[PDB]
């Protein structure tokens, strides 16, 4: 009976879950960590990763 | 390797993780 207001709230709800996983993406990267990019390559290379 | 701390905001580096 209710499942448009449900329908907007697993929306939103779903919106927010995608966006904090898409974090786990290396984008094309060696790594998805800041600090492991740091913590590992020089500064040239470091800034385009 | 530092002590531990407890309830406070630090900037740690276990075993190269930062």
């Amino acid at each position: 009976a209710l499942g448009k207001l449900q329908d907007v709230v697993n929306h939103n709800a779903q919106a927010l879950n995608t966006l904090v996983k898409q974090l786990s993406s290396k984008f094309g990267a060696i790594s998805s960590v800041l600090n492991d990019i740091f913590s590992r390559l020089d500064p040239p290379e470091a800034e385009v990763q | 390797s530092t002590n531990l701390v407890k309830n406070k905001c630090v900037n740690f580096n276990f075993n190269g993780l930062k």
